[PDB]
């Protein structure tokens, strides 16, 4: 490979595929635009204002919420679909992999570009039209308290890397090709482009990070707190399959079979 | 095949 190359190759494509960059959420976040400000969203009314100014569907909050990170997950898990496509070797894979690779993959990707649309005080909704804050969802009730506020306490982390959009889309691209997934058939061929992936990874943290000379060495072991995060977030979703008597769209139901 | 429609946005 030409390991420049493949890292300019995947940041066309995760342009392509993402609408909502690290670059233009920071822009947001900073302040550092070309407003006006998102809409803060801190209780109820102000959810139900950010509804009307501006944008089956519960009239309770916590619900409300869970059902609207449902509905950006679904559109995350084609996105991501969509990139995964443009990764070099990917589509010759046999079928069967890249359903595994993404099924097991999903959440991990989801979290790591999350952590893009977060500050220690809140997350961009909407597309970065809204902002709703991280002690408002801390408040609502049982069970779904619990529900973001593990997403930030790992994007605080991770966010301290300083990753931008070209380490970003190589990393994902990373996590896809994850030869360790339950289920793989063929395991070779998937390390074998995890390699050139890594490789590129490397080169582009070391060339553009050059004060942080071991940050590909720091990014390689978030995978603990990122995968932490998921099985907690698996368990509360037990949690709510009992307590709630709730509704998943399909494509998560799919996601979450026998995973 | 247990993964529908998975399947039909890769393909
Ligand atoms: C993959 C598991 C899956 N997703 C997540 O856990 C998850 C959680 C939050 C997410 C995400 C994922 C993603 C991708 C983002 C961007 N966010 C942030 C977010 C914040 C607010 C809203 C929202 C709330 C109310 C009204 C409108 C919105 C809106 O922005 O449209 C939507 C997304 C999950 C599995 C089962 C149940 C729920 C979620």
């Amino acid at each position: 490979a030409d390991l420049r190359a493949l890292a300019k190759h995947l940041y066309d494509s995760y342009i392509k595929s993402f609408p909502l960059t690290k670059a233009k959420a920071r822009a947001i976040l900073t302040g550092k635009t070309t407003d006006k400000s998102p809409f803060v969203i801190y209780d109820m009314n102000s959810l139900m204002m950010g509804e009307d100014k501006i944008k089956e569907q519960s009239k309770e909050v916590a619900i409300r919420i869970f059902q609207g990170c449902q509905f950006r997950s679904v559109e995350a898990v084609q996105e991501i679909t969509e990139y995964a496509k443009s990764i070099p070797g990917f589509v010759n894979l046999d079928l069967n992999d890249q359903v595994t690779l993404l099924k097991y993959g999903v959440h991990e990707i989801i979290y790591t570009m999350l952590a893009s649309l977060m500050n220690k005080d809140g997350v961009l909704i909407s597309e970065g039209q809204g902002f709703m804050t991280r002690e408002f969802l801390k408040s609502l009730r049982k069970p779904f308290g619990d529900f973001m506020e593990p997403k930030f306490e790992f994007a605080v982390k991770f966010n301290a890397l300083e990753l931008d959009d070209s380490d970003l889309a190589i990393f994902i691209a990373v996590i896809i090709l994850s030869g360790d997934r339950p289920g793989l058939l063929n395991v070779k061929p998937i390390e074998d482009i995890q390699d050139n992936l890594l490789q590129a990874l490397e080169l582009q943290l070391k060339l553009n990070h050059p004060e942080s000379s071991q940050l590909f060495a720091k990014l390689l072991q978030k995978m603990t707190d990122l995968r932490q995060i998921v099985t907690e977030h698996v368990q509360l979703l037990q949690v709510i399959k009992k307590t709630e008597t709730m509704s998943l769209h399909p494509l998560l139901q799919e996601i979450y079979k026998d995973l | 095949e247990r993964h529908k429609i998975l399947h039909r946005l890769l393909q």
